[PDB]
């Protein structure tokens, strides 16, 4: 009875995502969704509702990046953000962490890609905090992407605070290995970075940043290259500094280019 | 509107020092899509004056914006039009010619709504959008009687249709004068809607609601059915109290810009309760981690608590709380 309505509502979708219309593809399987919550399977009422959040955010990539709409506000983005909060809680409701933080960071880099990075740093920081007891590096890719977020959106006290929780959780996890060398790498050339655009006071300056500042104040040439550029901007002096970012510009990524940019602004 | 706390002897050096706060707060938190440079001075709302006239400077509209809105966002956001601005702008109370083209579309979607469901949906959405533009009280009527009509032919289990039609009905109701055979249908309407399953079908609805609630001398009867959406305000307060980061982040903004546009300007048809009720949800809101809570939903509670506490409505005990 439920189980072939479902199997009716599956061909709908199927001949709507022929039709390629989905906003109402995705209602069908939300539809197929609530027929197999009517019995009980588990983790393909989650398929269900994951792929009509497929559907809305596949309408949104298709109204908001391939037609810029200016009338374009933001419908199903609602409607995918409340399909994948009840997946989400349906895995966590079953017990298996991996796939709610699979979609939380589904969630957060369609977000990313809309153009809002605060709700992508956001979800990105709840799947690494789903991730930690289970794949200590994804959850650092999960925080570095969210970091990568808070660096576009302007909040960079956030940034050194992930920052310092992704070398330490690097620390107790690469004793480096492999990529939590790179962790380590991206780390500790972004937070001098961060501590050199915004300078704490000795009140909120953790102990973790005095012992990287105690440390400067990695390849050997880029690692000169932030020592010297620390002793620079103590210094104040700004001729050093110029002729600094014409030589670390190919050293460094785009994101660290963008950081040692406003270095040097904010000291001139 | 603009407040009765400013223009005084004191109420300037007021202005000027959160003028100060505020600007450098748009410089730290606000999404630069108005702007393209990287300069500190460029605040700017867009925000004209009302036969329109010149742009208004951003230290003279301190509180006017709508809590709906993200610090410093650009993009619709179903609140763009207030009907402070239909009533007083074209003159209806109860250099493109862009009339014409809006009477076309009127004839269009009437012709189309009187078709597959996909095409119905997006015109309904459609209509909705583009009447920011009517400049005729006529049009608002056929806006409306052509809803009502598609009310009643097309069936009632499309949720999408309801949550690209409700806001377009309320709008069209809220222009014209809001007598009892328009309030009964639109208040039915709202009281079905809010008890629905798709989430964006609540938020069209309250946006609804937002327009009811927004500048008609509302019936007596009909502010009798306000306090459902007042026990819906209290419910969901009650539950997005300690967890933000989980259940969704449009819905509790545009919830909370309500819930204050409530306390604010119909303070005496709900109860004292309910405003206290809604201070001490927001005083949990604002005590929230810095991961529980996000800053758009921070400074938007937050930016609707001083702006009651400029209002010179709230009492002396809620004030002291705050």
């Amino acid at each position: 009875n439920v189980a072939e309505a479902g199997e009716q509502f599956g061909q709908l979708g199927r001949e709507l995502r022929a039709q390629e219309c989905l906003p109402y593809a995705a209602w069908c399987q939300l539809a197929v969704a609530r027929c197999q919550q009517a019995l009980f399977h588990g983790p393909g009422e989650a398929l269900a509702l994951t792929e009509a959040a497929r559907l809305f955010l596949r309408q949104e990539r298709d109204a908001r990046q391939r037609l810029v709409c200016p009338a374009a506000y933001g419908e199903p983005l609602q409607a995918a953000a409340s399909a994948l909060g009840a997946a989400v809680r349906l895995h966590l409701e079953l017990g298996q962490p991996a796939a709610a933080a699979a979609l939380c960071l589904e969630l957060a880099a369609a977000l990313r890609d809309l153009g809002q990075p605060a709700a992508a740093a956001g979800h990105f920081q709840r799947a690494a905090q789903l991730q930690l007891p289970q794949l200590p590096l994804a959850a650092l890719q999960a925080l570095g992407e969210a970091a990568s977020c808070q660096l576009l959106a302007r909040d960079y006290t956030g940034a050194l605070a992930v920052f310092t929780r992704m070398q330490r959780l690097a620390r107790e996890h690469g004793s480096a290995l492999g990529a939590f060398s790179d962790v380590l790498v991206r780390c500790e050339v972004s937070r001098v970075l961060l501590l050199l655009l915004l300078q704490p006071p000795p009140a909120k300056l953790l102990p973790e940043h005095a012992q990287t500042l105690e440390k400067y104040s990695l390849p050997e040439e880029l690692f000169l290259l932030l020592q010297s550029l620390v002793m620079a901007t103590h210094e104040k002096d700004t001729e050093a500094i110029k002729s600094l970012q014409v030589e670390m510009w190919p050293l460094l990524t785009a994101e660290q280019n963008h950081l040692l940019h406003l270095v040097l602004q904010e000291t001139i | 509107k603009p407040l009765k706390a400013l223009d005084t002897r004191f109420g300037r050096k007021l202005s000027i020092i959160r003028g100060i706060v505020e600007q450098e707060i748009q410089a730290m938190v606000s999404k630069r899509e108005n702007i393209a440079t990287h300069h500190l001075y460029q605040a700017w709302d867009p925000v004209p004056s009302l036969t329109t006239g010149a742009l208004i400077s951003h230290e003279k509209l301190l509180l006017q914006i709508n809590p709906e809105r993200e610090l410093g966002s650009m993009s619709y956001k179903l609140g763009q039009v207030s009907i402070h601005s239909v009533w007083l702008g074209n003159s209806i109370t109860p250099g493109v010619d862009i009339h014409s083209c809006s009477q076309f579309l009127l004839e269009l979607y009437s012709r189309w709504i009187l078709t597959p469901a996909i095409l119905i949906s997006e015109v309904v959405r459609s209509l909705l959008v583009v009447s920011d533009l009517f400049t005729e009280r006529n049009q608002f009527e056929l806006m409306y009687v052509t809803l009502t009509e598609l009310r009643r032919v097309h069936p009632s289990e499309d949720e999408i249709l309801a949550q690209y039609l409700v806001p377009a009905t309320c709008k069209a109701a809220a222009v014209l004068g809001m007598d009892k055979a328009v309030a009964e249908p639109v208040s039915r309407l709202l009281e079905s809607t809010l008890r629905s399953s798709h989430l964006p079908s609540r938020v069209g609805a309250l946006h609804g609601v937002l327009y009811v609630l927004e500048c008609d001398l509302l019936d007596d009867t009909a502010k009798q059915l306000i306090p459902v959406i007042s026990d819906y305000l209290l419910s969901n307060l009650k539950g997005i109290a300690h967890c933000v980061n989980i259940h969704s982040q449009q819905h509790v903004l545009v919830m909370c810009a309500t819930a204050f546009y409530l306390i604010e300007n119909y303070p005496l048809d709900v109860g004292p309760e309910f405003s206290a009720s809604i201070i001490q949800m927001c005083g949990v809101m604002l005590s929230g981690s810095e991961e529980s809570t996000p800053s758009i939903i921070y400074h938007c509670a937050l930016r609707g608590l001083e702006r009651l506490l400029l209002s010179e409505q709230l009492s002396r005990l809620d004030a002291e709380s705050l």
